[PDB]
């Protein structure tokens, strides 16, 4: 009945077709971000579909520019299209003003594009969530963003199938201003808590940025020291 | 542990359980049905060429009891075997959803003609539907026969009834119950062949009614 | 080997099996139905011009038994032949799908009127539907007749009943059961002609209900 | 206080209540059903190899009464346990709405096959539907049996009836009621397995048929 | 004055009328149902361990009459109380419209399970539906019992019947009617719990099925 | 039937799909505004989803310019989009005329955008209500605005889940021309009346403006003195 | 069946969806207009939703220019939008010709906009009726206009819930060329005849114009003298 | 229900209509690609509908430029259209920058065109999968791409009816850096493992490219030496 | 269900609406083409609806230019429209490059126009098949093309009702490089094999082209010598 078009409200004032887009996001790999002392980090799991796949390719952590990065979960083709919108949106701002003073605005622009697809008939929403993490003139930032166009700023958060596991673990364990090394360890520990024991965590992706620096992608060896 | 419970159900009634039944139906069962058909047609010939006097109200013909008991034993087995196939399907009807029900449609489709076999063809219930009993004779044929005959036997023995037609009716009860087995066996064969085909064409979706990755998602 | 099993079913009941039946229905069967219609109308004329006394409760008229038995024999054959056509269709109902069912529709359509013939027309079940028995008389007509007559015979023979109407009822049982055959044969003829036409128009989709390449794909 | 009332209902019949029942069905109950099936098949063998005289109208065979009473005790328990699962679901059917009914659909779906178990399989009502009693035998089997037998017993004892078939019917009542238990147990097993599977796949939506925040709103 | 008349109806049967009933069902009524269940199970144990001779056809066991009358008194009250809730809902079904019927749907939804409780569970009608009587025993259970027993009592007393099974049937009438109360009480408890939950979750829309301004209009 | 498209009237002349949009508004946090002596104020509650969220972010009270603010309730992505339309609409008027003489006109423009989406098929309405409060050349103003595009001017009003609680409490308790401090206390008191006791009011947002001044956002400490 | 799209005729040649729009008009407050000696007047009732509302705001009688005014009933957001179309349409005419010779033409333009939305799929009609009253070069004018785009000129008429009450009362009691004061009294009296006794008429709006003058809006005190 | 429009999500967050497009891909002829020492190759089977068909025509392996090739499976007319988009897309990049530094970007452009047709109503997806293989400045590349717009990089992969056969065989048998001749043999062997014995492999297509060279299409005689 | 819009996939990945278009092609008159020594020919049957029709009009064999011709089968109006697209497409190519190097490209353009109408909602496919035969710089060419936009190159083929008859007969009887006269005889013989005996072949159309020449339409007398 009220279930079948993005332009229809339910009698309780719901947009089920958007709620359903949100279920697509649960089917992705788990990723998380968190703030620590003068910085922010991302860590992502990854389905490795086979051993005939190429590892050093289609990365779950994607740089938007040198100081901003995003992880995504949900439909992959949608996620790709949104990350490239995010990059082009970032460059438009830099050309207009010479720099990206507040990352919240990039995020909002991306969130608005998504919101727009929850209002005009003839399109479906993007079945994607994103976490953006970076440094701007306010400081280290960490945002998420869903198919509805909803935005929140966090100290730590996660997206993907293991989201709920990882958020509980962090609700108990997270502290602010950890040093980078401990922050990464807490993160790996949190990620593991979302697996189903027996199942073991292969090489995940880790990026981090600290105030006054550019992003820094951990290579598989450096990542290994935490497994 | 909930998965262990489900796993136990499924380990026990596998696809080779249900296949076993279908192989048997293709070979042994259809042959035994045909033997019953011939036994009954032959008994019908003997009765056709008979004049009935009161002598016949004094014993119950063992040739007809044999044909009937033999059919009842077949229907008993076909029903228990049907219920194996039905267990194999029913314990793999997946989580209820309003989507991804293409296989579940095959599952309900094939459970439906197993129902027709058990209920409508083997006439195996206490009571018929308000659709009736389309099948010529039930599982409880032997009892329908003895009951119908013993009413006529009493009226004929007692002063016994002097109705010429009541005597001819005792013969028709004997004729008809053999005809009813010939008809029922013809029909049961179609049904058994129909389920053989329906199973072998659909068996994959009967066991795995949903497959597919989340290739689109990461 | 699963294909082998299906192949065996289909090699045994082929389209020439079902065609054989339809040729016979076009020729032999419709003639034999008309003969039975004439036999029954004639018997009905004899009864119409008869005054019944107690003499008539003392023997069962063999002329009527002969018409009835002869009709029952026809119904027996028409049913077994129906079930051949039904087997030929039923074993070729293809894999269940929610698409490409244009032929499957023809298959279920034609099975439906064979059901009507067997159940509704040849009145071949233990029990009728809650739709009733629209057919004037069943396969078990002989038994319905003897049973109806012998109740009236007992009341008339015993002090036998003095009811003038009960005596006229014995005659009407004889009349009516011959009328019922005329009527049921008329109607059976239509049904047979109707299945002849429904088959010959649809036979190709009955055997191959799905065809076509994957020409669009490579 | 209205929430306290609802909370009391739900604290009393929890998911571990309904789970307790399903564990029991997976282990104990299916075994006890099979024991009853064997008891009944064995009793059926003894009767098959028996010639019945008037001696048999003079006592009621305690072997058959034992098999029947034992099945009635099982049906009694299975019904009371069914009603536990049905209470656990029924008291968590949420506020009626024309939306967010995906879990309510699972709830009504599972209540539907518990209905089928209780009504259709355990034949537990005063009267059947106009769909009939598809189940071979009820909860009140013992009484159907004693009633059916005592009618035949009277006719045989009284001048007792001289009908040879009436004597064979006393035997068929004994045979058939044992067959009816084998059949009903086979079918009850499938039904129990089916509900084990339906429950364990759907239990989360049976307890919390609606979840989710108002994440979209602030 | 038309609004006065409606106001009188509603002032008399208020939401605290129907709430009173639900509080009572949550406490008193479910306890009294359980007591009847235990009275009946206990009576059933006594009858199970009893050998019945002609002595038992000569008096009606007052223990069973007590359990049956006690259940009939409960059903009488539960029905009258049901009819209070039903009055409270029925007199607030608003003006018929083809719109704004979200609440009216809650109203018909809840009236539907009160119907089920009254008709189907308390078996309170002269006649059952063609769906049957799914409930094990009615309101008129005492009379069903006495009537069933007295037929058996007459046959046993008279030369009394010599049927061994007819004597065991007098015992099974006594056993079964106590089982039927245990079963009917289990099932009535579920139904009562189900209506408690259905009421408390929906009561607001039951009283005010339409609310809202014309904020959009001036 | 008449329930399922924005362009369809019911036989009683209703637009149910719009009425449904209005239900979405009931799912937001409660917020209120009220006029007092030479000024107007806004107070907003807030869902605090977790302790991993960032407080000093995504505010329920949003400045439209230095002299006008809004609070919103309902679908958050819709609300964000509408606030930014409001801001751009305000600046357009200032560029055209050099100032914003009458706030009612800004509100009407936003309300017209909303009405438009209740008339053309292919779009759904915004599931949002807003309160606008500010000073203009008429004086202190307080307006609300719903998904239908309906507008009213108030002395006090509210939006969100606790709307009806808060509007009763104010129907009984509100007087005009209170001093700021008492107006804020009456507001906190009214807001509490909408909670379900047991449940307690955490730090809410408070902004105020008086004639001849710019807006003034109360910090969490200043807010605390009223809890 | 024939009930559910603006573009569908019923077999009797009816547009029910338009007839349904007309029912929305019955849900508004009652207003009336009448011609008197050398002039025309409007009187409007008003839902006063609360005492927390602001009286001197959102007026039911709206000036289109100095010599033309309108009252409306039905969906309020639709009404607002139509009144602004009316005002812009008026000013276009003045700019083209230097004046508004015949008010019938302004009305027609508004009525044509309304008719247009009863013919093209993808839009619903405006659920609004209007009365326009003013002076032009023909003389004093009084028109009404409904969702269908139908127009009539009257000596007296009304719109809103109490329409039928007010039109009967006037069918019996109206005379032409009354002096202003008596005309206003007849109007208040007529308006009261539509209330449900017990229920009493609070302060309504009253505007009037006479030949050679501009419109004149009665203040609440002046209005009070007639209550 | 949720099955019948590209713009509808299922309640589990799926796009069935896209999943169905993916079934069209299973009806094509099998083809495979694999990376070997300093190069990559493609091999494709082919339905030969008759002996009245012309062999040296409508090729399953299609050059996109001198250093990039594609094989496709699914609806042929869709595949043709996509290959020509791919070619025009490649030339646009060369005109803009002078060369095609990273093949992943060509693929992404094609994959984006495909994703776009999974999101706007009024179009159906392309029922096609592609493998792209070539040399670029990173090295030898092998990608696949489906109707959803999903992309993966492989060492070896396949598409068509015999996909699953061929992928298993390769999961067991593939090693990296084979010499060209052994790689081609492994490929022919793999391909055969997907046929249904009795059925025998006629002349298939084989193209290969090695670093520093252009593509090289094997002629039917050279192909024969491997059969 | 999946049967009723060009934009819908069946769960097995089919476009039934296109498959149905393909049935329209079976209703046409039978025509065939075949390659012979240094050339290609077409032969077409023809419904002659009456003796009141004009023979020397609406021809089943249509020249696209001097070196390319087409026969079509299916809906006649659709076929006419496609032949004119074909002719205009040919001339565009000649104007751009001065000649038509490869007829496969003309065909593809026509095939792409057809494919396009199997992907965008709001249009149905063309219920037409075509055979194109001509000489280009590769040599003599023979293609067919169907409603799906599928293309094949043949040595011989046919379209229309008698297609299957004519293709079998040719599968058995065709040899390459026949002289023209024998080719034509084989063709007439093949065509006759598709009739239902009793039924006899009236005057059909025959066109042929050989390398270094222009097309040549046989007149009815020349055609008669083969009947």
């Amino acid at each position: 009945a009220y279930d079948r078009a993005i332009t229809v409200f339910s009698p309780d004032g719901r947009l089920f077709q958007v709620e359903y887009a949100r279920e697509a996001v649960k089917k992705g790999s788990t990723a998380l971000g968190m703030k620590f002392a003068n910085g922010v980090l991302l860590i992502s799991d990854k389905k490795v579909r086979s051993r005939l796949i190429e590892q050093n390719s289609i990365e779950k952590i994607q740089l938007i520019d040198d100081y901003v990065a995003a992880v995504t979960s949900g439909l992959v083709a949608d996620a790709r299209v949104l990350v490239d919108f995010a990059r082009i949106s970032a460059q438009q701002e830099k050309v207009t003003y010479g720099s990206l003073v507040n990352i919240e605005n990039l995020v909002k622009r991306v969130a608005d594009q998504m919101q727009q697809y929850t209002q005009y008939g003839g399109v479906r929403p993007y079945g994607v969530s994103l976490i953006f993490a970076g440094i701007d003139q306010i400081g280290p930032r960490l945002f998420d963003c869903d198919p509805a166009g909803t935005i929140n700023e966090y100290k730590a958060t996660a997206i993907g199938s293991g989201k709920d596991a990882v958020v509980s673990f962090l609700e108990r364990e997270y502290k602010e201003n950890l040093p980078e090394k401990e922050a990464v360890t807490l993160g790996i520990k949190a990620l593991k808590s979302s697996l189903e024991e027996g199942e073991e965590l292969k090489a995940p992706e880790i990026a981090s940025i600290t105030v006054g620096n550019k992003y820094r992608i951990y290579d598989q060896e450096e990542v290994k020291k935490f497994l | 542990k909930r998965a262990a419970l489900i796993q136990n159900l499924r380990d026990s009634y596998t696809e080779t359980s249900s296949f076993a039944v279908i192989e048997e139906w293709a070979a042994g069962t259809l042959q035994e049905i045909e033997g019953i058909a011939k036994a009954a047609a032959e008994a019908h010939g003997v009765i056709r060429n008979s004049t009935y006097g009161r002598a016949q109200a004094e014993k119950s013909p063992e040739q007809l009891l044999g044909v009937l008991q033999r059919y009842q034993d077949l229907c008993h087995n076909v029903y228990c075997q049907a219920e194996t196939i039905r267990t194999v399907i029913a314990i793999r009807i997946p989580e209820h959803k309003e989507e991804d029900n293409l296989g579940v449609a095959v599952q309900h489709a094939v459970l439906k003609i197993i129902d027709e076999l058990e209920i409508k063809t083997l006439g195996s219930g206490e009571k018929s539907g308000s659709g009736g009993a389309p099948t010529p004779i039930g599982m409880y044929a032997l009892r329908e026969y003895l009951s119908a005959r013993s009413t006529v036997e009493d009226k004929l023995l007692g002063g016994g009834s002097q109705s010429p037609s009541l005597l001819l009716e005792l013969r028709q009860i004997d004729a008809d119950f053999m005809l009813k087995v010939e008809l029922a066996t013809t029909h049961l064969s179609t049904m058994v062949r129909a389920v053989i085909n329906a199973y072998l064409l659909n068996w994959k979706k009967l066991i795995q009614p949903r497959t597919g990755t989340d290739h689109m998602f990461s």
